[PDB]
């Protein structure tokens, strides 16, 4: 059905009326999403159908109808925008400069912005509107704010 | 079933409320995708 590019949310009907579990982003016909939204499951567009093409448990991530398509990335230095798409909430943006996940496989760009569970899979963009990562896996630090990775996909 | 529904398009706005620090913090990445604190 519905196919148009843009930012969508991911809603269910299993709990108390409709619930928002997570956002995400569909570009070149091909619906990207954290996989702990879906956790794997078909989609429903209007009357269509989204069925899963790559999904990773390790990379938290998931497209439908073909590849990850999404390939651009963080320069390092730049501020970025968090197009975060609240439950219950409109879409709005939000301005940072990423930190840094200092792992033994390499670094990766991180948002320190806290948002509600249902916010997992909003984009994060460069000053071009593209696609750099999602939002929705990361961690707790200290003080007990949160800060999740800009977690991006490989194009094939 | 779960469904999809439109929020918005992807762009950039100029004039958007800046805020969230920039922190380095050493972490690791488990076989099931959790992100853990190292220290
Ligand atoms: O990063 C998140 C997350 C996003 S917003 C969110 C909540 C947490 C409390 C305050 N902020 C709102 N939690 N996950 C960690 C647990 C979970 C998972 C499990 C297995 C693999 N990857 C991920 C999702």
């Amino acid at each position: 059905g519905e196919t148009t590019d843009g930012v969508y949310r991911v809603m269910t009907r299993r709990l108390l009326g409709s619930t928002q579990v997570g956002v995400g982003v569909m570009q070149e016909g091909v619906f990207h999403t954290m996989w702990h939204v879906t956790k794997g499951a078909a989609l429903r567009s209007g009357e269509g159908r989204l069925d899963p093409y790559w999904g990773d448990v390790k990379q938290d991530l998931v497209s439908y109808c073909g590849p990850w398509k999404l390939d651009a990335a963080w320069d390092g230095l730049s501020e970025v925008q968090l197009l975060a798409v609240p439950p219950g909430e409109r879409a709005k943006n939000i301005q940072t400069l990423p930190g840094i996940f200092k792992t033994k496989d390499g670094d990766i760009g991180a948002v320190a912005l806290d948002y509600p569970a249902g916010t997992s899979g909003s984009p994060i963009l460069d000053k071009c509107g593209r696609v750099i990562g999602l939002y929705g896996n990361g961690v707790v630090i200290k003080n007990g704010s949160y800060v999740s990775a800009i977690t991006q996909g490989k194009r094939e | 079933d779960m469904y999809i529904e439109r929020a918005g398009d992807i762009t950039w706005e100029k004039d958007a409320e800046v805020t969230g620090n920039s922190p380095r913090l050493d972490v690791a990445l488990d076989e099931s995708g959790d992100f853990s604190l190292v220290e």
